[PDB]
């Protein structure tokens, strides 16, 4: 990953081993959970496409998820090539030619070309684009690893309200269908699936009730 | 084809002059319709009797807050706020009429009339019209403002409407 | 977070992965306890709002608490908007605009805008304000996670005075109240809920006896 | 309602008995279904507040819905009076005094004053404002009449897919929670609640399937 | 809909309530017959897109068919945008508005914009385009509402040729195909599916005989 110097310029730097070790440990120990995407985005800030291909190929096990991510990256690369077509004619003296959909992934380009693309004038953020693609792939992976749907949630007669709302918000953050639909769900499905006693205790506060009073009602 | 609206300006009730604006409805139509309709007052509410609450000499005159009268309010004819229509036109010089906002997609009714070229605003405020007649009335208005915007006298839109 | 860089010019330094791993570990073992608020304030000194959002997203599990924190941040943002109105209009070339209620929470404010608001003269204390909001939220959460109330703390027949006073002061610290109320609460509850023999032993010392004398009374 | 003349000007006109008869008949025959708001907006184009108060008072039966509409109009008028305070003192000769919320409603003002407001220079659209308020009230009323919730929809083993989707879209148009939430619902809940045979026939087409092929699949 | 007003200046005239009542009645009484298309095209001559939206909203029931109509309108708008994108060219001396797929469908286009696009010189045929789209949708709907296929039309043992040819031509008109396919079908399928008693009579007349000859042959 590139790093700034005292004079202010940046240059390539070899990837640190205890980053690869931490990533492999968090991938295996925590498997796939919604909190692997923030860790991935924090571990590889400014990483070149070669470094991201390293961090992806290094993940032993769960090869189906890695193949899903590869397929998602594949489709994303094709869309980028289709959306922008290279221009023809003479090129300006102060400017030189851009990369392709497959070269954004870094599959068919050397490291020096990635460094030149990232530190050009103006800089080209290939690393950020490939990181966005990988984050989308990881979102789809954590969507697949969801153990239930959002509608099937029904609190048991003995399961406490805390565990119910924890499971609800877990599979809701793992749903990621949208943001306003999430806002409607947290109003309707949260109040619609409570245990009858605590259900009517929550109905005593009306729809204007917030989550804090919602839980301290059923509390104790 | 492009609408033209006017403002009869007043400084503490003494009449000062008429500024008239060509609204570029052929490029920014929804932005131009909102200023046109607020000038006529045809939707029930508008600019007539609002004031320029912030005038900075050599930059711009801002006005249009008819609900709170101090830059914290105003509303559009589509609801309180709407999207940035587009950024085709740029802030090229004095007389350009551009939309004020509180960041992107927050357009309401506040506008500002530039009295200088303000290229730094490009891409951040939708431009939708330019002064047609009356730029020396906009220039004279500058004298009643200050570095921070506070004006010394009340400067009002005494009357406004559509001409063509 | 930004840090004083040689010489005298603050530049942006991204959050280190080791800090994030320390935060994940302290929110894995300590979970939610009174000590987490002090640890959080020390791990995020001078952090941009993006860093605090990153540190709040990496927490795995406890989604109800994170939702309470987000809702209290929204409430504080609404109150800041109601107290500090933001005037619309073109910005001055030299100084930056006054941040809105949602520009503090790093939702719609780009990293460059926050860096500007922090390094400008005079600086805008966006980081400290967002930290105060998160600290209010964490206080709410740690006062919620209390298993029992302070009024329910009672010593067992043979439970030593050590464990009793430790548990009592732990629950009292986890509880939320003004320090002035705690001054009466201790002198009214500590001696009363003790074992009868130790109760008479502490009452023999006097009502205004300090904690160390009360301890060395029933020591052993 | 006002009507333009040959030379372009407009003047008050007595309300036609045919309009009132058609409105009362459609209210009686079609009760309170989603298709009363378009017909109401079409029947009373340009109608004065007196004409709208007529069309509302003339609705015999369903007095609870009319009381809901009156309460909604009252709240809207109070908010309008709060957001637009009226000035006191002498009024200019070329301007007529601006109406208050209770006068925008048309409860305490004469018909001639409404006509003067509607034909002033510039014209004041009191009729359009009160029509918007009545349309909002009718939206709340048709929300209240909604027989079942959107989530409780489940197709019977014999109920044809046509009747299922008819009932679904009927209560969906009666819900009117939002637009994007409706778009998400018609993607998920529509295919989630099909009969197993036709259910898997629809799943054979994948999520990319449109409604036409969705129906002709289970057709025949 | 706009109408030529004396003298020679088209002004906007809102849709009359009697037209809406006639449309509601014809949709109630005749359901979705092949003839409704002409009745709809004649009830909405020169109608602004808002009037057609009103006439499509005022329908009661058949929500599935209305959904197919809306989806086909969206598809036509999508294809229209694809077939009519802004390719770079020198700007015209005279500027006239332009209707988008969403500007044609009357979704995001205000009534004034449509009046402009219609009355301007040269006129923009937004009304006729939206009418073509709605007519395509209605053709889809009436071809879906066909109870039985045209291939299944067969005469009963004592069913008179009158009702047989009536039902056959009704189903054939509801059916969708090119005109030459219909010319082949009326010669290959009509005589074959007739009752043998009159089938011999039609065969005795000849293969290329007209309808009236066969009809007066099997008459009685």
């Amino acid at each position: 990953p590139i790093v700034q110097n005292i004079q202010g310029q940046m240059v390539h730097q070899a990837i640190s081993p205890r980053t690869l070790n931490a990533w492999v440990k968090v991938v295996e120990e925590k498997a796939f959970s919604p909190e692997v995407i923030p860790m991935f985005s924090a571990l590889s800030e400014g990483a070149t496409p070669q470094d991201l291909n390293t961090m992806l190929n290094t993940v032993g096990g769960h090869q189906a998820a890695m193949q899903m991510l590869k397929e998602t990256i594949n489709e994303e690369a094709a869309e980028w090539d289709r959306v922008h077509p290279v221009h023809a004619g003479p090129i300006a003296p102060g400017q030189m030619r851009e990369p392709r959909g497959s070269d954004i992934a870094g599959t068919t380009s050397t490291l020096q070309e990635q460094i030149g693309w990232m530190t050009n004038n103006p800089p080209i953020p290939v690393g950020e684009i490939y990181k966005r693609w990988i984050i989308l792939g990881l979102n789809k992976i954590v969507r697949m690893y969801s153990p239930t749907s959002i509608l099937d949630i029904r609190q048991g007669p003995k399961e406490p309200f805390r565990d119910y709302v924890d499971r609800f918000y877990k599979t809701l953050r793992a749903e990621q269908a949208s943001q306003e639909v999430k806002n409607w769900m947290t109003e309707t499905l949260l109040v619609q699936n409570a245990n009858p006693d605590c259900k009517t205790i929550l109905k005593a506060l009306g729809p204007a009730a917030t989550l804090e009073e919602m839980m301290t009602a059923c509390q104790g | 084809v492009n609408p033209t609206v006017f403002f009869d300006i007043a400084v503490d009730g003494e009449p000062l002059g008429r500024v008239s604006f060509e609204l570029f409805a052929d490029k920014v139509p929804k932005t131009a319709e909102n200023f046109r309709a607020l000038s006529t007052g045809e939707k029930g509410f508008g600019y007539k009797g609002s004031c320029f609450h912030r005038i900075i000499p050599g930059f711009m005159c801002q006005g249009g807050d008819f609900t709170r009268h101090n830059g914290t309010g105003g509303k559009s004819i589509y609801g309180e706020k709407f999207e940035d229509e587009n950024f085709i036109l740029k802030h090229t010089g004095p007389g350009i009429l551009s939309m004020a906002n509180a960041g992107p997609n927050t357009n309401g009714s506040q506008f500002f009339i530039c009295t200088a070229k303000t290229e730094w605003l490009d891409g951040k405020h939708v431009v939708f019209g330019k002064v047609k007649e009356g730029m020396n009335i906009v220039e004279a208005m500058e004298r009643f403002g200050s570095r921070n915007g506070k004006t010394s006298k009340k400067i009002t839109i005494a009357d406004c409407g559509q001409l063509e």
